[PDB]
């Protein structure tokens, strides 16, 4: 399988970002690797490329702050970005250039690394149940959820019953409160007949603080 | 830098419609033009390269045309899973530059929200804060009004909302509104209600509870 694997990171301002793109299924002596970033809500921006033969190109406005290295034995390409500023907050992607340096197709992409630049400190989330009740029961369907409050930086990932429960799950985009901390909720609609027999657990992972919380949502 | 002018920036179309997105380069770029599709929260996906070569596995309803400076992406018989932001990208010279994107929304019939309300948990109250959550599920279009009332008093400046992206299958939206109060404020009053106005509701829907009941 051709894969490119890049975790989310908090960088303090003026300090240095190091991003690793670990590839599999192809050789770094045969393919180039591009770096592309995307600020929240904005368009993609091209950053740099290292070609199979080692030639490198950088975005002109950012060239002084960027360096790329390659380690073929490790199948890793590493992008270093110095003097980070809060405007550098973005999701950073690596992508393979199938072809040569002239004709190529950006066919495979890494999952993307959310990079936050901020003087704020990391904080793990508190997870609270959104309990199903008669106030959350439409006909034969009940709604329940989890409130994931007061964490920094983004992101958290939420699953239900270790991925078994997917239909009817809505995990909302995180909201930034005035405190500078994030909160979100994840909700699911289920048969009310199941509330007494089926266990509903939200699985919350906040990698930046290495926090994992499993919270059962008890029926009220 | 080569400027890529992409148009329109936002578009709404129905299932089965044909949609057209254009991209104009400020210089000749021959056929070094790629179209990408990016679903919310995910890495971009390659649709077309060399201006008109469909990438393997991409449905034949996607098509690219043009060479030189003017390029078109055509989507025939739009499908619900085609909601996404689409980008053109030139790669004839460095720096590579993108068009600024086209957000494609899927049009469907009006669907009223089913509304649910959640009191704060005992666990959250123990930490001295109280969040009340109002859930609007599986509705269309996105526009909705959620008003919070505490003891029939209209609340302002103490609620935040969040909306999901369009569902990939039924093209609906869901929305949460969170009213956050101090514990002392929550423990003083009794009736908490969210009143929902939406095009699919002939009259507003109010869901409420009485604290500790």
């Amino acid at each position: 399988q051709v894969t490119l694997k890049e975790g989310p990171v908090l960088v303090k301002p003026t300090e240095t970002l190091t991003l690793t793109c670990t590839v599999s299924g192809f050789s770094l002596t045969s393919y180039g690797v591009h770096w592309i970033r995307q600020p929240p809500g904005k368009a993609l921006e091209w950053l740099a490329v290292i070609w199979a033969g080692g030639s490198i190109s950088y975005s002109t406005s950012l060239m002084s702050r960027l360096t790329i290295s390659k380690d073929t034995s490790k199948s890793q390409v590493v992008l270093t970005m110095t003097n980070m500023d809060p405007v550098d907050t973005a999701t950073y992607y690596c992508a393979r250039a199938y072809g040569d340096y002239v004709h190529y197709a950006m066919d495979y992409w890494g999952q993307g690394t959310l990079v936050t630049v901020s003087s704020a400190s990391t904080k793990g989330p508190s997870v609270f149940p959104l309990a199903p009740s008669s106030k959350s029961t439409s006909g034969g369907t009940a709604a329940l959820g989890c409130l994931v409050k007061d964490y920094f930086p983004e992101p958290v990932t939420v699953s239900w019953n270790s991925g078994a429960l997917t239909s009817g799950v809505h995990t909302f985009p995180a909201v930034l409160q005035s405190s500078g901390l994030y909160s979100l909720s994840s909700v699911v609609t289920v048969p009310s007949s199941s509330l007494g027999t089926q266990t509903y657990i939200c699985n919350v992972n906040h990698k930046p603080s290495n926090t994992k919380v499993d919270k059962k949502v008890e029926p009220k | 830098d080569i400027q890529m002018t992409q148009s329109p920036s936002s578009l709404s179309a129905s299932v089965g419609d044909r949609v057209t997105i254009t991209c104009r380069a400020s210089q000749e770029i021959s056929g070094y033009l790629t179209w990408l599709q990016q679903k919310p929260g995910k890495a971009p996906k390659l649709l077309i390269y060399a201006a008109s070569t469909l990438d393997s596995g991409v449905p034949s309803r996607f098509s690219g045309s043009g060479s030189g400076t003017d390029f078109t992406l055509t989507i025939s018989s739009l499908q619900p899973e085609d909601f996404a932001t689409y980008y053109c990208l030139q790669y004839t010279n460095y720096p590579l530059t993108f068009g600024q994107g086209t957000k494609l929304e899927i049009k469907r019939t009006v669907a009223a929200p089913s509304v649910f309300i959640f009191p704060p948990s005992d666990e959250q109250l123990k930490s001295g804060t109280a969040s009340v959550v109002c859930l609007l599920n599986n509705f269309y279009p996105r526009e909705a009004k959620v008003q919070w009332k505490v003891d029939n008093a209209l609340q302002s400046g103490n609620s935040q909302e969040s909306v999901t992206e369009q569902d990939s299958k039924d093209s609906t939206y869901s929305l949460s509104s969170t009213l956050t109060l101090s514990k002392a404020d929550y423990e003083k009053h009794k009736v908490y209600a969210c009143e929902v106005t939406h095009q699919g509701l002939s009259s507003p829907v109010t869901k409420s509870f009485n604290r500790g009941e």
